[PDB]
């Protein structure tokens, strides 16, 4: 066809023009003008929680685009998935893993 | 249009590179990095195989593989932090107290 | 495939263990109570164990493209649940001395049991991979549960790194197999081939990388070097679980894979597994000679016993009683390892701090712990294949299976390795009976568990017919 | 000279026009928020000064990471804007992934804060960047989950399918909790000012500081346009031409962000973490469940 | 379409080779992110749109963020990493590189002897992945949730501070 | 070329971000300068103008020197008040007598304190000084401007009568 390849050309031109724009912006900035504590473990914990819940979110991303095709069976399966996810979240909240204030 | 053997060869190359990085590095962090490279190469191989047969099982195996990658990375980095806490170094030759 | 309510009846132990995980986690979120959460974990495991009967009433069928439930699945689900219950029972007296949190142990034991059940019911490469990882990652937590102890952190790091590498090998091999086959079901691995074209190179290489991952998980030579270090460094109930349930579930799913796959009777794969089994038997018996530590000795023992099981697995395509032999040997090895690692767990409990030792000191045990010494010497005689013990019944089954299929090198390997095992097991037993210079009902429950295991080993060694009858009753879908 | 080549060149020109308009609106609305709290000549003067300022990379810092953080902070949300349809026939890429590409760009955009923190080489700056990165992780944990109700109602990841499914009713009415959670998440991951500081912009001078400034305002433009196309019909309207409706709704949401900055105080860091991990994430999950129940219940 | 595959595969191989040989952990992780983007482009060139989307969302947007976070928390200012360069000595890397090259030769020899009709690159959308994920493969979904919970509990228990 | 340098200096003069590092009463006058009744409308790394407004003590002088060194070219300095110009009324042991002892100053403001309109007048003076000089376009000759004293001499000497102090 022609519309899809036209949109591919438009998107490729968009990406290369934006990247070249930022690169030449830095090039002009660098080219023009004269010249003359202990890291707490809570950051790792919240980053790891983000990783795990992002993988569970990816499963829900896959489900959400085909809810009608899976029917009520898929709804029950996803409800079990979400309930396990929420039980893990409640567990993390209650053991103080997500509490930052002392 | 893309041969299946070419995608499988690419995945094998990346798996071999990840295994080499896992072996030759004394630092625990680069060993975890090599593990991530190996499991991502295996997941890429599953995607290539699924796209060859036109089946949706390859991306499902990719999803399970990256779930394993995320959880193993989490556990390995927690162990790395514990090792750095209680020994102040990440050289894996020093973690050899059990032998024989 | 959809899920009917009868398929949910066939899904029963998996559902009960998952609901147990959720309930235990919500109870921990309510209040950290060690006794209540341990009680909930063992109640859920007992509920799954007794729901195996309702699974048996339903019948053998397939619940998914992934899971297939039959008598084989019920048998190995029961073995995994027994090992998990024993692990919780041994873990409570050890965890009573653990000053940090104690209930995450039971949560991880439940998740690892769930992985074992999935591996028992597996009929698919996806379910095989997911069951292996579902076993492995709670073991990453449990092996280094006492991470303040130096050896436990070392064993956790070693097991995590090596098991991630093995999972990568297994995943890449499954990907190559799926590239060749086009279906991930066990029955369709090599089905498209025929008329002598079974030894396709990509299929064989994928099965080789799968064999690398599985032989890591089964402590088979040359993927065996982690086993004494991880067994020694891990906590003693973790050593019990890792010796029994992980090996049993993974060997069950390997038996299913080599039974259902049309490429499982390949001559090249058979010869490779014969080499691996021969080397596993000989090396795991030879390396346990000069072992003064009971944990490393039991690790090399695990290597040798898994080699004997592999010998039984090689004759699966030729013989017919190979599944029965594997079931009898697995029950015997389960009870033997449960008793031995339970004696080690009871004498190392409570956990006496991260800065102190975790040694067993088996010399002269009979003069202050006579019942544990009797249990441990029965277990050492059982692991040696000596008659009047169930380990001999397993070894007899393995030898009968190997003789039936004319695997003469493996028969000689079993004989030689059995003699070397006789040496080091008897050294351990006489060290128990030489001369050397609790007070709660959960320690009593652990002692009752190891005593019942000893009585089961002795009775089923002198009378193995009930075990053979209940193992032959567990036939999978032919 | 062929009509297909004419169409290809016209589509390329449309893409370049969209890019120049979104960048120019980012700079112009940067001056607009500067003046609200002539003038294009002042903006051009500021751009000239940023061009001819002495570009200084610190001696005790990395070059690649320090250079790459503003590049990410600009290009990530620019390419996030690359999926937004502004009119029928006026779109850069009619991707099948769409909002997945937006999530890809946000997940790449956290690296700008992380890399600015590493190249700062200051303990206070590194700690502040760790706090900022933990905040944007805590609030991008539910960004896709807030958009999943809209995706479920559309049944697809395509943005044109979403705005066509918003034909009878705009998605702000059914997906209201999804709307407020997407608003909070987009505010927090673009570092708007109820959540601007828990700074990592220190040691950035001249063109890199300008890149951070223009990049975050371009992210404001992108999030406003995505809010329009995901919850307020996109281009759809009763009387006006479609681009006029899209532009007025987008400008309304940019002014709404200005009012939000001028009208709200700064919550404490612990409150921000507790909110993002205790309220918004379960609200997104419950909203997705209720949306699925209503979708399966109505389609008998 | 094949040009995108070959260019992104070449970029992925080169970036991986730069990963396993670099000494600065931040530059190694940056090269790893570049390789993950290249592999996502490979996925998009094969029709696996959902796989490439998750390769940038999860692998390059969550896992590498965690690695970057750990590298920050280690405060690596030359803490027994940059000074050694022990892996560049040929007595350390020549053996394992030979071993991995032998393994690559064996695997490629296995791969080259398979029937190949080519990859058509027909886009398998995320709708089909969601249909088969919550149809035949749904026990995998539930037990993968259990696997992620296991990883969560393990990493929380190990990676506390106290 | 000629118009290009003019546009560059125009861009520099129409966009000036002050780092108002004040230390005393003069700084409080500049705080009052930001209110809406005067209508006058950061970090030293991106600021291009340093307004030294207050007494330069012997202990605060290293801070002022370091904060000026952290700035980047082009950089301009406005001294506000008698203290920053000369030390003012504090010819005392603990005061540096003028900030131009250690950093160059482009525009001086007399007063103690100057009112904010004097600061706006100095901003206009600095803008004219910027627009009259020229710097290299890519990788400094300041213009010698006529002094405000002699320029304003005629209209100052022409003053005859002033309102008496008795009334208001
Ligand atoms: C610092 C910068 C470093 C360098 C960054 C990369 C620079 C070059 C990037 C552009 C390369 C040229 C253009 C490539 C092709 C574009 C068109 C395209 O991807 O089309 C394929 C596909 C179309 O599919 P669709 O239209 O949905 O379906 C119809 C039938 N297929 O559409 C898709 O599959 C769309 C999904 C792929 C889109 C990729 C977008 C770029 C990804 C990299 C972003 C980097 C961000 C900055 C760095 C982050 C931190 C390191
Ligand atoms: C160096 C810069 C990056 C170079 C690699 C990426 C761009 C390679 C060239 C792509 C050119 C466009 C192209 O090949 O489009 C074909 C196809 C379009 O989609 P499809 O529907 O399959 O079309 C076939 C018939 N219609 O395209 C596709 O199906 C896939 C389109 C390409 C894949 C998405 C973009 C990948 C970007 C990867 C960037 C990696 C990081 C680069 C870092 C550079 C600096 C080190
Ligand atoms: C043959 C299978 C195992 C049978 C039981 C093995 C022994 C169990 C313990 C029974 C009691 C042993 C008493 C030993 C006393 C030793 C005294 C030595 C004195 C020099
Ligand atoms: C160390 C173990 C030695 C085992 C020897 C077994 C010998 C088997 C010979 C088989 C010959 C088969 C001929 C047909
Ligand atoms: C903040 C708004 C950003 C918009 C970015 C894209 C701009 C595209 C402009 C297209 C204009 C023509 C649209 C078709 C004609 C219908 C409208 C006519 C009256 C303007
Ligand atoms: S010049 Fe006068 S008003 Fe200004 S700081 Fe000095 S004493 Fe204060």
């Amino acid at each position: 066809s022609t519309e899809v390849i036209a949109h591919h050309w438009a998107f490729a031109i968009f990406l290369i023009v934006a990247i070249g724009l930022c690169c030449l912006m830095l090039v002009g900035g660098w080219f023009l003008g004269g010249r003359a504590l202990r890291l707490s473990a809570k950051f790792y914990l919240v980053a790891m929680f983000f990783v795990i819940f992002d993988v569970e979110a990816l499963y829900l991303f896959a489900w959400s685009t085909s809810i009608r095709e899976s029917g009520w069976v898929g709804f029950v399966e996803a409800a079990i998935f979400i309930f396990v996810l929420l039980a893990g979240l409640v567990y993390l909240v209650r053991i103080g893993a997500l509490d930052w204030t002392p | 249009m893309i041969p299946l053997q070419h995608g499988l060869i690419l995945a094998a190359i990346l798996f071999v590179l990840g295994l080499t990085g896992l072996v030759i590095r004394r630092n625990l962090l680069f060993m975890l990095i090599g593990l991530e490279i190996m499991i991502n190469a295996s997941a890429l191989a599953f995607v290539v195989a699924g796209s060859y047969w036109g089946q949706t099982d390859g991306q499902v195996m990719y999803i399970l593989a990256i779930s394993l990658a995320a959880a193993e990375a989490s556990i390995g980095l927690a162990l790395l932090l514990q090792l750095h806490r209680r020994r102040q170094n990440l050289n894996i030759d020093s973690v050899s107290e059990m032998r024989g | 495939m959809t899920i009917t309510p009868q398929n949910l009846i066939a899904l029963l132990p998996l559902l009960i263990v998952g609901l147990t995980v959720v309930v235990v986690m919500l109870s921990i979120a309510w209040r950290r109570n060690h006794f209540l959460n341990a009680t909930l974990s063992v109640i859920g495991l007992n509920a799954a164990l007794v729901s195996l009967w309702f699974v048996g009433q339903a019948g053998a069928m397939d619940v998914t493209p992934l899971m297939r439930v039959d008598g084989f699945a019920m048998l190995y689900t029961g073995l995994v649940l027994l090992a998990s219950l024993a692990t919780c029972t041994f873990a409570y007296p050890w965890l009573e001395g653990y000053n940090d949190n104690k209930d995450e142990f039971y949560l991880l034991v439940l998740i690892a049991a769930l992985g074992g059940i999935l591996l028992a019911n597996a009929n698919h490469l996806a379910s095989l991979f997911l069951g292996i990882e579902l076993i492995s990652l709670p073991l990453f937590g449990l092996v280094g549960y006492a991470f303040r102890q130096k050896r436990s952190l070392e064993a956790s790091i070693k097991y995590t790194i090596l098991s991630a590498a093995a999972s990568s090998f297994l995943l890449f091999g499954m990907a190559l197999v799926y590239a060749q086959s086009g279906d991930l079901s066990f029955v369709a691995l090599g089905k498209n081939l025929g008329d002598g074209m079974l030894n396709e190179p990509l299929l064989l290489a994928g099965f080789g990388l799968m064999i690398v991952g599985l032989g890591f998980k089964l402590s088979l030579v040359p993927f065996h070097l982690w086993t004494p270090d991880v067994y020694q460094g891990a906590p003693a109930p973790v050593s019990t679980f890792l010796a029994t349930a992980s090996k049993i579930a993974i060997f069950g799913v390997v038996m299913r894979l080599f039974l259902y796959a049309p490429v499982g009777d390949s001559e090249a794969i058979r010869v490779v597994l014969a080499i691996i089994a021969f080397a596993s038997i000989i090396f795991g018996n030879l390396m346990a000679l000069s072992q003064t530590n009971i944990k490393r000795l039991l690790g090399y023992s695990s290597i040798s016993h898994l080699g004997y099981l592999l010998v039984a697995l090689i004759a699966l395509q030729t013989g017919e009683m190979s599944m029965e032999a594997v079931g009898v040997y697995l029950a015997g090895y389960l009870f033997s390892s449960l008793g031995a690692f339970g004696v080690v767990s009871l004498m190392s409990s409570p956990y006496r701090g991260p800065d102190a030792d975790s040694l067993f000191s088996y010399r002269g045990l009979f003069w202050h712990r006579p019942i544990l010494a009797a249990v441990m010497t029965v277990m050492m005689l059982s692991l040696a294949g000596i008659p009047m013990t169930l380990g001999f019944i397993g070894k007899f089954y393995v030898l009968a299976v190997g003789v039936q299929a004319h695997l003469w090198w493996l028969v000689g390997a079993v004989v030689v390795g059995s003699a070397i095992g006789l040496y080091y097991y008897l050294r351990v037993a006489v060290s128990l009976y030489l001369h050397a210079p609790p007070s709660n009902w959960q320690y009593s429950a652990g002692g009752i568990v190891v005593l019942i295991s000893a009585l089961l080993v002795l009775v089923l060694g002198v009378w193995p017919q009930p075990l053979i009858s209940i193992v032959r009753l567990a036939m999978p879908l032919m | 000279i062929s009509p297909e080549l004419i169409e290809i060149l016209l589509t390329i020109l449309k893409a370049v026009v969209i890019l120049l308009v979104v960048v120019t609106c980012g700079a112009f609305m940067s001056f607009g928020e500067r003046r609200l709290l002539g003038g294009s000549l002042q903006l051009v003067a500021d751009m000239i000064k940023m061009f001819f300022k002495e570009d200084w990379i610190p001696k005790f810092s990395d070059r690649v990471i320090f250079t790459l953080a503003p590049m990410i902070a600009f290009t990530s949300l620019l390419l996030a804007f690359a999926i937004v349809p502004v009119s029928p026939g006026w779109v850069v890429a009619d991707l099948n992934i769409g909002i997945l590409f937006f999530l890809m760009m946000a997940g790449l955009a956290v690296y700008a804060v992380l890399f600015a923190g590493w190249s700062s080489n200051n303990k206070y700056s590194l700690l502040g960047a760790m706090r900022a990165s933990a905040q944007t992780l805590s609030y991008e944990v539910f960004l896709g989950l807030s958009l999943m109700g809209v995706v479920a109602q559309a049944g697809s990841f395509n943005m044109t399918d979403i705005v066509n499914s918003q034909a009878h009713v705009w998605n702000v009415i059914p997906q209201f909790f999804g709307f407020i959670t997407f608003a909070i998440a987009g505010v927090a991951v673009c570092h708007r000012h109820p959540f601007d500081q828990p700074g990592y912009h220190i040691e950035y001078s001249g063109m890199k500081f300008g890149l951070f400034f223009v990049g975050e305002y371009i992210g404001i433009v992108t999030i406003s346009a995505l809010m329009v196309t995901l919850f307020f019909g996109g281009w759809q309207g009763p009387l006006l031409p479609p681009f006029i409706w899209f532009a007025l709704k987008t400008a309304f949401f940019m002014m709404m962000f200005i009012l939000i900055r001028a009208s709200l105080p700064r919550p404490r860091y612990d409150q921000v973490m507790s909110f993002g991990w205790k309220i918004c994430l379960p609200l997104t999950l419950i909203n997705l469940l209720v949306t699925a129940a209503v979708i399966l219940w109505q389609a008998q | 379409m094949e040009f995108a595959f070959y260019i992104c595969g070449l970029i992925a191989i080169l970036a991986t080779l730069r990963v396993i040989t670099h000494t600065n952990p931040v530059h190694a992780l940056l090269y790893l992110i570049i390789s993950l983007l290249a592999i996502s482009g490979v996925f998009f060139s094969l029709g696996a749109y959902f796989a490439g989307a998750l390769e940038i969302i999860v692998y390059a947007g969550a896992i590498m963020v965690l690695f970057v976070f750990v590298v920050m928390m280690l405060n690596l200012g030359g803490s027994e990493i940059e000074q050694e360069r022990q892996w560049l000595k040929p007595q350390v890397w020549i053996g394992p590189a030979i071993l991995s090259a032998i393994m690559l030769v064996v695997i490629v020899y296995a791969i080259l002897g398979v029937n190949d009709q080519g990859i058509d690159g027909t886009p398998i959308s995320a709708k089909a992945v969601g249909i088969t994920l919550f149809g035949p493969y749904v026990l995998a979904v539930e037990l993968a949730s259990m696997l992620l919970l296991a990883g969560l509990v393990v990493a929380f228990h190990v990676g506390r501070e106290e | 070329m000629g118009k290009l340098n003019d546009m560059v200096n125009w861009g520099r003069k129409n966009s000036i971000w002050p780092y108002n590092f004040g230390l005393s009463c003069c700084y409080v006058e500049m705080v009052t300068s930001f209110t809406a009744v005067h209508d006058v409308a950061a970090s030293p790394r991106q600021a291009d103008l340093m307004v030294v407004a207050g007494t330069c003590f012997t202990k605060m002088a290293p801070v002022i020197q370091r904060l000026y060194d952290q700035m980047l070219e082009p950089k301009w300095v406005i001294s506000m008040g008698a203290c920053a110009n000369s030390g003012g009324m504090y010819d005392i042991y603990s005061v540096v007598q003028g900030v131009d002892k250690f950093i160059p100053v482009d525009v001086y403001i007399p007063g103690c304190p100057p009112r904010p309109e004097a600061y706006m007048q100095a901003l206009m003076l600095l803008q004219e000084s910027i627009g009259k000089e020229r710097r290299p376009l890519s990788w400094v000759y300041r213009a010698n401007m006529q002094s405000e004293r002699e320029r304003k001499r005629g209209e100052r000497i022409a003053v005859t009568n002033l309102r008496t102090p008795d009334e208001i």
